């Protein structure tokens, strides 16, 4: 049973040692019981999978999701706006009986449409979150396997970077060193093995080695699994906003209660002697009800409803469209955040370049070619040699595959340098196939494992009888000086001295890396062998080399990043590179890509440099140190994965700069998690990108191109846009509204706008604007701005510029009407209308005209930026479209056949005009305020 | 035949003080059978008891009440008698229209409704240069329609430039008078074809400033 192993392996600590001796022996002693052949493995057959797997149940299954529809309406219906709107709709459906009621389904209908709204969107975005995000290393046979299968049993082969999937006891491996925070809280290296520690856990990161591991059982009963199972700047500024816009809409309501009160009173009582006769009681209480019920709605009005729908509407919206512009966004906040981005610390491999390797430029038989050469042209004796020292030379998995799919490049599947080095001499019309086949592991006994401390790897061959063969690949400056004799000539072995290689460099190894060439070099030997050499003083037995030939490999920069980083550039953004090359070769990439230009004052220094100049107080890392770099630096070459990381804290941390910074970090690997979580927003890599830098990114780009991120950035800044000019139409409405009741209860003794119609108005700004203008598309016009401070105002200048006027040119036609109407259309006049009165058109009149001038207004609050074509990319979005219209409509309805339940009498057909005459005058006035410069 | 003796005709007055009328059957051979009040032909609600002599009492006297009223007896085989004590008060206009709006070529209606007794004479005026003038039917376009509370004015094939204009309904009674007023406009064809040439001259020049910008 897995009960009993799970219960073995809990135990964590060094007596699992003794355990494992006392009780199962080795590996082997017991695997028999998994039913597991560790070397032959696993063909991975159904009936095989069924019957190691009888009891395995089900794998992980996804969270529980509590959140339904219902509970999504529950939570989204106690919000604190909307709390308001339905405690004053249950007050005005109360109070109607005593056609009344048709004021609260008004309410309730703007509470139903904003909650459906809410938990729709949210609904969604939980099912694409799921289908998005749910072949694996731990394959089992030879042939790698999908991710999804995970059996008990199974070889996993283990990497750096590597997630560990599931549970199981080690095999055999090189320095296997693991982060097991997941599960201990310890940040602490463990290192594993056979005779220590053989467990590996599910949830924990590989930080280093490699290894092979015998799952112990599919079944996810791992800790990480047992305990996971047991377990916005902007946000708070519209928040303060809302309360703010509340707490002025009940004073204002408050105050024009207690007016009309007052009036009545005074008015029938003193002015006028009227006693308190008790069968008149009910009239003074429908007064004061009506009263009542106006101030009510003036608050509802008031408050504004439509802004975190806004919000949540423009998110989900951006969040959606990023996915067909390769970007995935997995925690919400960072869309937004990377709107006001001023900083990007990229890396040159993988992101910049197309991370293919190919060889265009050679140095051999001591002639410079910068083209593929002839086979006849090298001479002979040399050829057969470089061929037996790069094929042979490392990595005999490194296979060259032909694309065999719509005529594309033929990817490459190894180390990449070693990959173009084949290339190289498969170019050559030669091949390696001959080589490599008659020089398997049999005689391959001494290799030098490749890593960043040696930067090269070795190799001894026993086929030289009472002989051998030293081969070495180096980085043309750490093993090029260890060489004493050159291959040059025809295959003569002149001397090598420092006089001449020192010229050699100048001539062309300096030419090769300034062409943007990552210059590496073949050196071999040949020991006597006939005393054994004693192979471990890495000093002494990779000297006395013989270089064969030095030959520059290149990634080409991709076609897209020289624009992306020019309009990154123009974006008031400025982009460092972080690499692990050689500063000549990373200076001359990032001249090709733009990042720094020829003529300036740039620093390109190296890691060690680095370090050196921010440690002035022995090994203490001084922040001020660090702020006299960091502003005017552009090329990190010959890095550390540290050297980001203080590189972003020391960026991030600094408070000498005028303005507070945000970065954006792209990371790839291993060691790329602490300088990847440190950034505010985090670029994981699509193809190229290990799962461990994957879960802990914010955004993962698709397509690895560079070019993404500024798409991102586009689509940050236009979710700040929506929400601002969503904001301006809602506050030029209530603006005039507020006030057209105040004044309605002075000059005269009712509000021109009755209940209802209120209500109607309160639907159409709030609901209908969040749902038409937060959906706007983005445009390259976006790029062009300096990025926002942190404390900059929502109610921007121009917003409160158009804001004042366009209420100023409603408010004055609104009073002119209301005051003059009587007699500019010759209708009649319908002020002071007693209680109970039949609907006149001299107030259905105004009631039309503040919809109108409503809507082509709402057409004018498209643009916050001074534009004056207002009509640009209307077409666009359909959504604004079909809403306008549908209102326009709407409205048409409700005065004609809408009679007294709304207060509305039938029109004729050139008041009708009139009416659509006024709004388009508002249409021209916007254009008149345009024209004003706000300076 | 029976002899009634009734109370003197009352004229409802401003005064609160309540009104009684009486009725006294002083001669009658017959077994009377019952007695009631009746209003304008309809007869009062709980006015039907034994009643030789009757009374009938308004506590809140107004000119809606005023009518002719009548005490009708009912006997087991006599005919009714009837009577009459006549309640006179001034009329009051209680309905009419404020205003009347049509278009053109078609006609108009008015009318003024009023409450009294005796019911009044209908007489319509025309204000003209400030003075109420009298109708004049010098194109066979006006129809006056007289009833007891009821008077309707008709127009047809109304005219723009003599017809619009403000018409008072008169309503004399012996007790006293009262009139209202209702506005008569008449409305042109071309109405709609003034809001159409702006709306034009917003777009031609909402066009010509974006393009221009451009
Ligand atoms: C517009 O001018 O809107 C009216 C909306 O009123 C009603 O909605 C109901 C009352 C009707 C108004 C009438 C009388 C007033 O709105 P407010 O007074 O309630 O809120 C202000 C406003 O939003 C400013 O624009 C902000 O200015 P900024 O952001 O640039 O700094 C300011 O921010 P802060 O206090 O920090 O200075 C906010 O407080
Ligand atoms: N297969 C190889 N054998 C020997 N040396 C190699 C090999 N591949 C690369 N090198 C050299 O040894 C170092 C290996 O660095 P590598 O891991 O390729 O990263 P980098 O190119 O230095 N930086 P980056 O581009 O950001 O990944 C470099 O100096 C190379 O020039
Ligand atoms: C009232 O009663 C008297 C006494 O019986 C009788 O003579 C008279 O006819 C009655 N009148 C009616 C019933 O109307
Ligand atoms: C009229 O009838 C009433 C009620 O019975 C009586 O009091 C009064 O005396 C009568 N008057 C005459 C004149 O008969
Ligand atoms: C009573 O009869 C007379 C008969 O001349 C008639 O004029 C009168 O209208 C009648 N009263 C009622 C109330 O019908
Ligand atoms: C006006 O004259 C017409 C036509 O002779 C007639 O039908 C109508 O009744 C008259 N009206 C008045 C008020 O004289
Ligand atoms: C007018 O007189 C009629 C009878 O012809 C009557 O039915 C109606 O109630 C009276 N009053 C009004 C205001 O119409
Ligand atoms: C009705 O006649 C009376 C008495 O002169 C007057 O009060 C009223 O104004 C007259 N009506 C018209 C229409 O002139
Ligand atoms: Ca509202
Ligand atoms: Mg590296």
């Amino acid at each position: 049973t897995m009960e009993e192993l799970r219960s073995l392996m809990e135990l964590r600590g060094t007596e699992a040692v003794v355990k494992i001796k006392e009780t199962y022996g080795d590996t082997e002693a017991i695997c028999r019981r998994l039913k597991t052949s560790p070397v032959e493995g696993l063909p991975g057959t159904a009936p095989d999978l069924e019957k190691r797997k009888q009891i395995f149940g089900q794998n992980f299954i996804p969270p529980k999701k509590p959140k339904t529809f219902l509970q999504l309406v529950w939570e989204a219906l106690q919000d604190v706006t909307l709390i308001i709107l339905e405690i004053a709709a249950i007050i005005s459906l109360g109070l109607s009986f005593y056609a009344g009621w048709i004021e609260g389904a008004a309410i309730l209908l703007s509470v139903i449409c904003v909650v459906l709204v809410t938990a729709f969107n949210d609904w969604s975005k939980e099912k694409q979150f799921r289908g998005l995000q749910s072949t694996v290393v731990r394959a089992g046979q030879v042939v790698q396997i999908p991710v999804a299968e995970i059996v008990v049993g199974d070889i996993a082969q283990i990497k750096y970077g590597d997630l560990l999937p599931a549970d199981g006891l080690f095999i055999q491996g090189n320095d296997l060193k693991i982060d097991e925070s997941s599960l201990t809280g310890e940040s602490d290296q463990v290192r594993k093995s056979v005779d220590k520690d053989p467990m590996l856990l599910s949830g924990t990161h590989v930080m280093e080695g490699s290894g092979r591991m015998v799952v112990t059982a599919v079944g996810v009963n791992s800790q990480t699994g047992i305990i996971f199972t047991l377990l916005s700047v902007l946000q708070g500024k519209l928040t303060k906003l809302a309360v703010q816009i509340g707490k002025a809409g009940l004073v204002m309501s408050a105050i024009t209660v207690i007016i009309l009160v007052l009036y009545f009173t005074v008015d029938t009582f003193v002015v006028n002697k009227k006693p308190w006769l008790t069968e008149c009681t009910p009239v003074y209480v429908q007064y004061f009800v009506k009263f009542f019920i106006i101030g009510v709605t003036v608050l509802v009005v008031a408050v504004p409803e439509g802004l975190p729908l806004a919000v949540t509407i423009s998110l989900a919206y951006s969040v959606k469209k990023m996915m067909k512009d390769n970007n995935l966004v997995r925690h919400l906040d960072a869309c937004e955040t990377m709107g006001n981005a001023t900083a990007i610390c990229s890396d040159k491999t993988g992101t910049l370049t197309t991370n293919r390797m190919t060889v265009v430029q050679a140095y051999v038989g001591d002639v410079h070619y910068k083209e593929i050469p002839d086979p006849s042209s090298i001479n002979a004796k040399t050829l057969e040699l470089l061929v037996n020292a790069i094929a042979i030379n490392s990595a005999y998995t490194t296979k060259i595959l032909p694309p065999e799919k719509e005529g594309a490049l033929p990817r490459q599947v190894g180390n990449k340098t070693e990959c173009g080095l084949l290339g190289f001499v498969l170019d050559l019309r030669q091949d390696y196939e001959p080589v490599r086949s008659q020089m398997p592991e049999e005689k391959l006994y001494k290799v030098y494992t490749f890593n960043s401390v040696r930067k090269s790897m070795s190799t001894v061959i026993k086929m030289p009888d009472e002989s051998f063969r030293m081969y070495s690949k180096g980085a043309s400056e750490i093993v090029l000086k260890k060489c004493c004799k050159i291959l040059s000539g025809a295959g003569e072995a002149r001397v090598f001295r420092p006089r001449d290689r020192d010229e050699m460099v100048k001539k062309v190894i300096e030419p090769m890396a300034c062409d943007g060439l990552r210059t590496i070099c073949v050196a071999y030997r040949d020991f006597p062998s006939s005393p054994e050499p004693d192979w471990d003083n890495e000093n002494d037995i990779l000297n006395e080399l013989t270089c064969i030939c030095v030959v520059g490999i290149e990634d080409p920069v991709r076609p897209e990043v020289p624009e992306a980083i020019r309009k990154c550039q123009r974006a008031g953004i400025t982009v460092r590179m972080v690499t692990g090359d050689n500063i000549n070769t990373a200076r001359a990439i990032a001249i090709k890509c733009g990042i720094i230009h020829p003529g300036e004052d740039f620093l390109c220094l190296e890691g060690k440099e680095f370090n050196r100049r921010i440690r002035n107080e022995k090994g203490e890392i001084e922040q001020e140190r660090i702020d006299k770099i960091w502003p005017k630096l552009r090329v990190l070459a010959r890095s550390s994965p540290t050297d980001k990381h203080t590189l972003v804290k020391g960026i991030i941390d600094s408070t000498h700069t005028e303005q507070r910074q945000v970065v954006a970090v792209t990371g790839d690997g291993t060691n790329d998690g602490p300088a990847l979580k440190k950034a505010d927003v985090g670029f994981a890599m699509g193809i190229a990108g290990t799962d461990v830098a994957k879960e802990a990114s914010d955004i993962i780009l698709t397509d690895d191109n560079f070019s993404s991120i500024v798409k991102a950035v586009m689509w940050g800044r236009n979710v700040y846009d929506s929400i601002s000019k969503f904001l301006q139409f809602q506050l030029t409405v209530n603006v005039v509204a507020v006030i057209v009741a105040f004044t309605g209860a002075c000059i005269t003794q009712d509000s021109p706008l009755k209940a209802v119609q209120m209500l109607w108005v309160n639907l159409i700004m709030d609901t209908f604007a969040s749902l038409a203008l937060a959906t706007e598309p983005p445009t390259e016009t976006l790029l062009l701005r300096k990025p926002y401070g942190r404390n900059k105002p929502l109610i921007s200048r121009t917003m409160m510029k158009n804001i004042l006027g366009h209420a100023v040119y409603q408010l004055t036609l609104i009073f002119t009407l209301l005051f003059v109407g009587e007699k500019m259309f010759q209708i009649d006049s319908g002020r002071n209308a007693p209680l109970h009165s039949p609907p006149s058109e001299h107030y259905t009149i105004i009631f039309n005209t503040f919809v109108m001038m409503q809507l082509f207004n709402e057409i004018n609050a498209r643009k916050i930026h001074g534009e004056r074509n207002v009509f640009d990319g209307i077409f666009r979005n359909p959504i604004f479209c079909t809403i306008v219209l549908g209102t326009f409509a709407i409205q048409i309805v409700i005065v004609q056949f809408g009679g007294k339940p709304f207060s509305c009498s039938p029109l004729q057909l050139d008041q009708w005009m009139w009416c659509i005459f006024i709004g388009l005058g508002e249409l021209v006035w916007g254009q008149v305020i345009a024209t004003i410069p706000t300076s | 035949k029976p002899r009634i003796v009734t109370s003197e005709e009352v004229i409802i007055r401003e005064s609160l003080l309540p009104v009684t009328l009486q009725c006294n059957l002083t001669s009658s051979s017959h077994t009377l059978m019952y007695s009631y009040w009746t209003r304008n032909g309809v007869e009062l609600t709980a006015t039907r008891k034994n009643a030789s002599n009757m009374e009938y009492r308004i506590n809140k006297p107004r000119a809606e009440d005023s009518g002719e009223y009548h005490c009708v007896y009912h006997f087991v085989s006599a005919p009714k008698a009837n009577a009459t004590i006549e309640v006179k008060a001034a009329p009051d206009i209680t309905g009419h229209k404020r205003s009347e709006n049509k278009n053109e070529g078609q006609d108009a209606m008015m009318y003024c409704k009023s409450v009294g007794y005796p019911h009044p004479e209908w007489i319509w005026r025309k204000k003209e240069n400030g003075v109420f003038e009298e109708i004049s039917n010098s194109s066979g376009r006006f129809f006056i329609t007289n009833k007891e509370n009821y008077t309707e004015l008709s127009i047809v094939n109304l005219q723009i430039t003599e017809d619009p204009g403000e018409y008072e309904c008169n309503a004399t009674n012996s007790i006293g008078s009262a009139s209202v007023s209702t506005v008569l406009r008449v409305r042109s064809h071309l109405a709609p074809l003034w809001p159409f040439l702006g709306i034009l001259a917003e777009i031609i020049i909402l066009v010509v400033i974006i393009v221009v910008y451009e």
